[PDB]
């Protein structure tokens, strides 16, 4: 779909769609497209663990699109950064 | 690139199989996996690699050691993504190091460690 | 992607890609495309429970693409029907 | 549809919230969900339905009652898919029945049961 | 992508993306997904010729996404119907 | 469903080849196309159909008679979409009518006409 | 879709699907995905003009997917390189 | 970037508008395009660039100077792709050079030529 410049441009639902697009490319024959989408995810979330949120989720939360969104939301808030679009 | 059959015994691994993929020669080919590939023909190592990872995704004891997103990758023959701290440039997924299709000489290592291995480190 | 008219046309890896396409549409604003892919899934798998395999997985198996493929593979084999492409 | 404010208190639910969505008037709006939507403005009922399902995906005790694929649907405001045996034609997901934004007059029913409710049954 | 309910929900650019999605499905192995997207196109445009705008463009305009948009825009205006989003 | 080779001469067609696809028995197999398929083996008619349309997309004299979107369809082995007035329900693309792989007995017709043909109309 | 590492892995029909995927991204908000697909197109075709075949077609051929495939097929044959999968 | 109103008259162009985008200061803003954007408000230059290219795709005499794939790009506000010989690394599409919304101080240049302009060349 369309890649927005920041987290504030994505509603939670829209961010979930980006995650599902990443999941689709994750099972593609190559990582050509996947890797670009992962760079975009790392860039906009600004979370220090980057892709780990996806491939190495914490045991303290669900290994799911909802869990990823929740962890991201909690971290950005704990660090005074703009959250998802309302 | 050259065909051949997979041979080897491998080794038993715990519930943290790839915890040492970034040290020494990394993790070995699990014995259970070796049993599934032993004596099979492969047109190329890349072919062995895809088959290897698909087998991993089917082994309950190993799959549970990976997240849903990494299991999906292995299911299609692709190596799981490593933690961010273990990548090296565009190399972001576990790699197979040769010490052929001899599983007893093949190991799983992170990109960063793999580079160091070939540099004497 | 391309929709084959039989389970025997799909390798296990290819079927997972279809499941992932289904998941992507599952989070789309409407179910227009999703519903066509589900009808296709129901038609080729031929399992009496149809979409339940995706939305209502049994507790005896993993709620995941690998689990869905596994259950289909076993049920088809148990019923003497052709399996995934080797 | 005309805008309005959601009202109502709802009812407490167990770990089988929708088990009776295919009977009588269906399942009531959970009190916990009602609390999150109470006094909120919505441009239309459809906008209410989306927010409704969104809140469900956020409620730990409710989301755990749904599969991963169905939780993803609710997260984007779509009603979860019902079991195959409860669908009716192209209607394959739970529906909201009015007994416009009064959460105490709204219940969750399967499409099959919903049609019977309106056919006098 | 996301299928909006009416023409007024689509900016011209967004409508072009829907056309390119139709083009992609047009070359897919089957018409399963294509046909649903075509029904949506017919429904929202409300043009009497429906799919002909796509598969049988008038000689008076370009056989392209831009041409389709232009013809649609001219017809909806000539009939006092809401146009694309500004 | 049953294999076989394509045979036949076909007929020369003008720059409006499918103008009569909705009348009588529709349009014939163009002679130029017949020359490209003659004596070829096909596992099934469906296979012949895909090959047929791909050949059409490669013939400059015929392709120019179709829009860009219809040429793209033919390039992948799918029949072009008919005008809206010629469809019949879910049948929205030209169909091949048999009067086997005998191109001299095969014709191109719209869905609406095809139905009528088989009903004596 | 799946990106093959050689022209010989693609049938003409499959290559057109890739061109159509390229066109879809061509109208996406950013060029993130488009650019990866173009690099791939350049790599497998091996034509010295690379992307020009798509964005700067010669007047001696049709500006279309069929034209792009035709020019590639002729150039590869003329240079004794393997062609599309039969 | 700060908002503003586009100004300027631009210059008349022929059927080879960008032929000299890779030389000197590049191609000027067409007068016809300037007329469509004059006195309009834009939240940022990027917003100006998108509207700019959008107007180009709508100008018959200019759009005909671009391929189908490049016209599609401009229609969504993206700059057209330059010829392979004029790119520079990941910069593969025409760029706008300032000599902020003064269309008479804005020109279209290839990335290769643009880099030289700023390197004092
Ligand atoms: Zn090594
Ligand atoms: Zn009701
Ligand atoms: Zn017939
Ligand atoms: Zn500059």
């Amino acid at each position: 779909m369309e890649l927005k410049n920041s987290i504030s441009d994505y509603t939670e639902a829209e961010f979930v769609q980006l995650l599902k697009e990443i999941e689709k490319e994750n099972v593609a024959a190559t990582d050509d497209v996947l890797d670009v989408l992962l760079e975009h995810f790392v860039k906009i979330t600004e979370h220090p663990d980057g892709t780990d949120l996806i491939y190495y989720p914490s045991d303290n939360r669900d290994d799911s699109p909802e869990g990823i969104v929740k962890e991201i939301k909690e971290w950005r808030a704990a660090n005074g950064k703009p959250g998802f679009k309302q | 690139n050259k065909p051949g059959k997979a041979t080897g015994k491998g080794k038993p691994v715990n519930n943290k199989w790839l915890n040492n993929a970034g040290k020494d020669l990394g993790s070995p080919v699990p014995d259970r996996i070796a049993n599934k590939l032993r004596d099979k023909e492969f047109k190329s190592f890349d072919d062995f690699r895809k088959k290897f990872w698909e087998e991993v995704s089917k082994d309950p004891e190993l799959s549970k050691q990976f997240s849903r997103n990494n299991n999906d990758r292995m299911k299609v023959g692709k190596a799981p993504k490593t933690r961010t701290q273990d990548v090296s440039g565009k190399r972001t997924s576990f790699e197979l190091h040769h010490e052929v299709y001899d599983m007893d000489a093949i190991s799983v290592v992170t990109p960063k460690r793999h580079i160091d291995i070939h540099r004497g480190k």
